[PDB]
RNA sequence: GUGAACAGCCUCUAGUUGAUAGAAUAAUGUAGAUAAGGGAAGUCGGCAAAAUAGAUCCGUAACUUCGGGAUAAGGAUUGGC
RNA sequence: GCAGUCAAGCGUUCAUAGCGACAUUGCUUUUUGAUUCUUCGAUGUCGGCUCUUCCUAUCAUACCGAAGCAGAAUUCGGUAAGCGUUGGAUUGUUCACCCACUAAUAGGGAACGUGAGCUGGGUUUAGACCGUCGUGAGACAGGUUAGUUUUACCCUACUGAUGAAUGUUACCGCAAUAGUAAUUGAACUUAGUACGAGAGGAACAGUUCAUUCGGAUAAUUGGUUUUUGCGGCUGUCUGAUCAGGCAUUGCCGCGAAGCUACCAUCCGCUGGAUUAUGGCUGAACGCCUCUAAGUCAGAAUCCAUGCUAGAACGCGGUGAUUUC
């Protein structure tokens, strides 16, 4: 999260610890996103930096366009599966864990986003608002 | 040597020792400030946690992504039938501290409170408060000066009230007696308010109001003897380790050559007193009121009592408090609720909340139906029935 | 404060209750509880399950008076 | 603005495949169909406008 | 009897019912287990645990001393009547 | 290893904003050396894991003073140890070095903290391979692989738990002393404002969240299943039926109640006195000066407020107080 996201993310249960690998939801060449850290997250010996909806994580590409391989870029978590809960009282979960590679300024690299997307995330990044179809 | 990786300790030394508490009735260690200028009234109340339920209400946090939106919050509900005033106490400043100077008790006394002053009731001759009940016979005289003594001196004044436990579905009988500070004007005006209420009755709506910040005071649920791991949030030792892993590996360093006070050990988890602050009342319901559960929006006639009753408690027939969230201690326990010790400008407090819907569906399962009305209306008719 | 019903079973879902599931095709599914939700993930079909509304309509169970005559007709002419 | 459609039940909206002679669709071509969105036949507060028809005159 | 079987599991014959007891069910254990989301980030190291598994059928790489590799891999099916 | 003094120099100019030669005076005991006082009728060394405490020569956080401080950024210093100081790749390693987050990823002590607390990967017995040396047995501060980590019931300490005697017994209380707790960050707004030629570019109030920490609670969601509670399944045994038995809880789906989770929800108070530092009045010293007398403002400090115990040899108020 943080830089370039206007808005504020109410806490939702983390579900993506470092090393998790999540479906790439856009069309940049990237197929999967493997998480190496989570901006914002803090310190407590032996905790694993975990991420949730509309979090921003440094990631790599394990499967995809050999030009998107072997290097590190930011990305944005857009689908969950670890049942979180909103203030509206409901517990909800997606089918996969999914992201869309992005620049630090929260900007996409992709043309659009395949699959549904968390609203908690939409409100967070204006350009994820754009390229998303079905939201939440 | 020094650590290797600094990381914060476990537990909170402010809560030591971690012994069993010396009575189920946690103690009002402190009372609100006093401004003798408002009317005289009580500063707390005695209760019985019935359980919790859920609430839906709109929100008024001008700024938040949930401003003017519905949210669903959990709320406990304490059984709170009118306490009854039966004695008065004046205390005094003394270079050693405060000191009880006298009590003065009412004339007649409910077997509910008489119960309290005993251990084998049924057998005894129940002589408690009979020579005291005398002192009224003669005109009053003694009782007079006693009250009169209080006024002349007494820097503070507290009421001896007691729960009407009979109206509570508990099996207990033995009611709960306690002192309560009085925070209204003039000590002399205070004792009058006291005297005037002997034998008589005080209700919650005269101590507490909707949306007001209150603090709970009770003895925590208990869990008996506890491994170091759960009692202190201690890291599990790894799997390979001989002789147990729910421990601490280094119980201490060499010198100073003793196990210290600051290091966790296995002990009694639970049954501690806690003062819990800043809970807000969401409903101050009346027992001579059908459809407590109803709301301005809901409307359907229903008491708060969930289908098939509150699990493990009873049926809530009297007046009650409903507080946003959860409360120290468990169901059927004697709980004190107390006026807060500072006025909060919290915005988050002062928010004048208004319930929309109150879950009446049974908590003995995955309940679907609030009213048997709603139930019979949906499933149709069955092999018993009409 | 909408009340919902269960995509599997078909029983009312007061707020906060149950669980919600957002499928791949972007289709949604609300359950009153773990029970339905499991069956659903088991790929059981509602009409084969005895205690379910879906099942019940299909088998016509105690609908009796909903197929009974009502009365709502008038006279006009003007 | 989406309209209701008699006998679709569902207090929600869905996307039906419509035809000639049927509510909420006037075709553009001989044997054309469009799949469009519709609001249900069960009233909710989601509704901007109810459309009603008198049958008994009160008092 | 099930089944490929002297396997496992249940039974007939025969033989046992021997191994201090009673009441509880705190921590810590030993032995038996399940756990959301993630999936070796744990650790000297996947230690431990888990996953696989029978049979019928389809399918089967490098390399080879042509005997192998090989149940390679990867797949489908399996009750009852 | 850390800190001074003199001040030639550096620093456009300019000794001391920041530095600093040649000399010189010191502190430290996480370097290493020097010694050989104590431990050879013995009981492991390395590292890690875990957990506590302490130190300050302070990385970050609070308040300051200085700048070669226009803003932003950054450096030097003062009060400061209240508070935090993480996640990974290769290595047995400490060390090292990269990846990454972070407010910051400071350094040290506690028998080079911590083996009847663990692990045993390295080292350092016996087996074995290679290289070098040796006629040889064998050797190597060389590379390799494999190689049993015992005892607590005692005392004390620590956590919790009873408890005789100060008439009996019961209820309600006070508070000595002890402990004490919260933390850090972002976003909106301020505001493209101050400043600046431009590039760039803040902050006090207000609001919304969030991290680390803590104490509860189970309405909800999830986990758990001997509720062997309901249904299903294999094998066998009761002639079949009905209903059941055995398979170290036979297996499977559901599963209430409890227990439980940043995997769940809730709550975490406000006064005073100070430090540094900037000031007022003001002499000493007819002037000047925050200081000498006196005095104002002030910090993640301190004492309280609050919170946890309640002295089983501190205590107040109150009830009832035995007859064969
Ligand atoms: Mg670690
Ligand atoms: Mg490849
Ligand atoms: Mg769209
Ligand atoms: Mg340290
Ligand atoms: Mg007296
Ligand atoms: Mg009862
Ligand atoms: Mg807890
Ligand atoms: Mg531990
Ligand atoms: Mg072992
Ligand atoms: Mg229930
Ligand atoms: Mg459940
Ligand atoms: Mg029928
Ligand atoms: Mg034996
Ligand atoms: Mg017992
Ligand atoms: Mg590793
Ligand atoms: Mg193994
Ligand atoms: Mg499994
Ligand atoms: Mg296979
Ligand atoms: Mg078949
Ligand atoms: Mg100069
Ligand atoms: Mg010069
Ligand atoms: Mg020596
Ligand atoms: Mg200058
Ligand atoms: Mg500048
Ligand atoms: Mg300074
Ligand atoms: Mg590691
Ligand atoms: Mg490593
Ligand atoms: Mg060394
Ligand atoms: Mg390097
Ligand atoms: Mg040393
Ligand atoms: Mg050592
Ligand atoms: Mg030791
Ligand atoms: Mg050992
Ligand atoms: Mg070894
Ligand atoms: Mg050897
Ligand atoms: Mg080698
Ligand atoms: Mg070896
Ligand atoms: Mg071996
Ligand atoms: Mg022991
Ligand atoms: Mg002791
Ligand atoms: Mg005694
Ligand atoms: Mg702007
Ligand atoms: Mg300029
Ligand atoms: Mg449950
Ligand atoms: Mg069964
Ligand atoms: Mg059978
Ligand atoms: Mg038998
Ligand atoms: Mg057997
Ligand atoms: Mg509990
Ligand atoms: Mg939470
Ligand atoms: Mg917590
Ligand atoms: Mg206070
Ligand atoms: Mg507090
Ligand atoms: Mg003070
Ligand atoms: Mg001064
Ligand atoms: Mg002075
Ligand atoms: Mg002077
Ligand atoms: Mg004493
Ligand atoms: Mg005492
Ligand atoms: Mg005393
Ligand atoms: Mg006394």
């Amino acid at each position: 999260s943080g830089n370039g996201a206007q808005g504020t993310k109410f806490r939702i249960s983390l579900g993506l610890p470092v090393g998790a690998i999540m479906n790439c939801a856009d069309n940049s060449g990237a197929r999967n996103l493997y998480i190496i850290a989570v901006k914002g997250s803090g310190s407590r010996l032996n905790r694993l930096p975990a991420a949730s909806l509309g979090d921003m994580v440094m990631a790599t590409v394990k499967k995809g366009k050999p030009e998107l391989r072997k290097k590190v870029m930011p990305a944005i978590v857009v689908r969950q599966a670890k049942s979180w809960r909103r203030r509206d009282g409901v517990f909800l979960y997606f089918e996969d864990n999914a992201g869309v590679i992005a620049n630090p300024k929260g900007e996409m690299k992709g043309s659009a986003i395949t699959g549904p997307v968390g609203k908690e995330c939409a409100d967070l990044w204006p350009r994820v608002a754009s390229n998303s179809g079905v939201v939440v | 040597s020094h650590r290797k990786y600094e990381a914060p300790r476990h537990g909170h030394l402010g809560f030591l020792p971690r012994k069993r508490a010396a009575s189920i009735r946690a103690r009002v260690k402190a009372f609100p400030k006093d401004d003798r200028s408002k009317p005289v009234a009580l500063t707390s109340f005695l209760g019985y946690k019935a359980g919790m339920t859920t609430i839906v209400r709109d929100l008024d946090r001008p700024g938040s992504k949930f401003h003017k939106r519905e949210v669903v919050e959990a709320v406990t509900v304490v059984d709170t039938p009118p306490v009854v005033v039966v004695g008065v106490v004046g205390y005094v400043e003394t270079p050693r501290g405060l000191r009880s100077l006298t009590t003065v008790w009412a004339e007649h006394l409910s077997d509910e409170v008489k119960r309290r002053f005993y251990k084998n009731w049924y057998k005894s001759k129940k002589k408690a408060f009979t020579k005291y009940s005398a002192k009224y016979a003669q005109d009053g005289a003694g009782i007079e000066r006693e009250l009169a003594r209080i006024k002349k001196y007494a820097s503070v004044v507290r009421v001896l009230v007691h729960t009407q436990i009979r109206k509570t579905p508990l099996a207990q009988k033995k009611a709960h007696l306690a002192e309560i500070q009085l925070n209204g004007g003039s000590i002399s005006e205070k004792v009058d308010w006291a005297r005037e209420h002997f034998e008589k009755t005080v209700a919650v709506d005269s101590v507490f109001e909707q949306n007001e910040m209150i603090d709970a005071i009770a003895v925590t649920k208990g869990h008996g003897f506890e491994g170091v791991t759960h009692r202190w949030g201690t890291k599990k030792l790894p799997r390979k380790t001989h002789r147990g892993l729910r421990k601490v590996a280094c119980i201490g360093a060499c010198h100073p050559a003793h196990v210290m006070w600051s290091v966790a050990r296995a002990g009694q988890r639970g049954y501690h007193s806690r003062t819990s602050i800043n809970h807000k009342i969401y409903r101050v319901g009346k027992g001579d009121d059908e459809a407590n559960g109803a709301t301005s929006f809901d409307r359907t006639k229903k008491t708060i009592t969930p289908m098939g009753g509150f699990v493990h408690y009873g049926e809530i027939k009297n007046d009650f408090i409903m507080v946003k969230g959860c409360i120290p201690g468990n169901r059927k326990r004697i709980v004190t609720l107390r006026k807060s010790l500072y006025t909060n400008t919290s915005r988050k407090a002062l928010e004048e909340v208004s319930l929309k819907w109150i879950d009446t569906a049974s908590k003995f399962g995955k309940g679907r139906f609030q009213t048997p009305a709603e139930k019979h209306a949906f499933m149709g008719t069955l092999k018993k029935d009409l | 404060m909408k009340v919902e019903i269960d995509s599997f079973s078909g029983a009312k879902i007061y707020p906060g209750r149950g669980t919600l599931f957002v499928r791949g095709d972007s289709k949604i599914f609300r359950f009153q509880n773990s029970k339905s939700a499991s069956l659903f993930k088991q790929r059981k079909n509602p009409r084969r399950i005895a205690w379910t509304v879906l099942f019940r309509k299909h088998h016509k169970k105690g609908i009796t008076e909903e197929v009974a005559k009502k009365r709502s007709r008038k006279t006009v002419k003007a | 603005g989406f309209p209701m459609k008699q006998g679709v039940l569902l207090p929600t909206r869905i996307k039906l495949l419509l035809t000639k002679n049927v509510s909420c669709y006037r075709p553009r071509r001989d044997g054309e169909r469009k799949r469009k969105s519709v609001r249900g036949a069960i009233v909710g507060p989601d509704l901007a406008v109810l459309a009603l028809v008198i049958v008994k005159k009160g008092e």
